[PDB]
C-alpha cells in the first residue's frame, strides 16, 4: 500500500532535572512524559501503519543513555503499557475521517540496578513506518 | 522517518 505522508519528524522528550536521590534504588524512575508521531495524507486503500523502533539498547534490554549519567536506561512504551524497546513494532489503524494515523507513546528515564550518577541524560529512538 | 530525542539531566 501507498505510505502517508509524516508530520512528526522531530520529537523531543525533555525529562528535565532529575535527581539522584529520587534514582537510587532498583526500579526507580522519572515521571511519565508523552510522545505522539503522527502521519497525515494517508492515500485511500492504506488502512494500517506499522512502526519499527530502532536505538542504541545496553545489557538491561531499555535504550542506552548517551550522556553521562551512570545507572540510567530510557524507556519507551504505548499507551497501553507495553514496552517498546529496540527492534519492537507496533501497528495503528489510520482514520479515514481525516486521512491520519497517530501513535501515543510514553517515554521514561528509570534505573535498572539503582545508583543514578550525576550527569546528563541523551538518548535518540529511529522509527520507520510501513503501511497495508 | 521519525526521530525521537531524549534529553535530561541527573543531580
Ligand atoms: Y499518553
Amino acid at each position: 500500500a501507498k505510505p502517508c505522508t509524516v508530520s512528526t519528524t522531530n520529537a523531543t522528550v525533555d525529562l528535565g532535572d532529575l535527581y539522584s536521590f529520587s534514582l537510587m534504588s532498583a526500579g526507580a524512575a522519572s515521571a511519565w512524559h508523552d510522545v505522539a508521531l503522527e502521519l497525515t495524507n494517508c492515500p485511500v486503500g492504506t488502512s494500517r501503519v506499522t512502526a519499527s523502533f530502532s536505538g542504541a539498547a545496553d545489557s538491561t534490554g531499555y535504550y542506552k543513555n548517551q550522556g553521562t549519567a551512570q545507572n540510567i536506561q530510557l524507556e519507551l512504551q504505548d499507551d497501553s503499557g507495553n514496552t517498546l524497546n529496540t527492534g519492537a513494532t507496533k501497528t495503528v489503524q489510520v482514520d479515514d475521517s481525516s486521512q491520519s494515523a497517530h501513535f501515543p507513546l510514553q517515554v521514561r528515564a528509570l534505573t535498572v540496578n539503582g545508583g543514578a550518577t550525576q550527569g546528563t541524560i541523551q538518548a535518540v529512538i529511529s522509527i520507520t513506518y510501513t503501511y497495508s | 522517518d521519525s526521530t525521537i530525542t531524549i534529553r535530561g539531566y541527573v543531580r
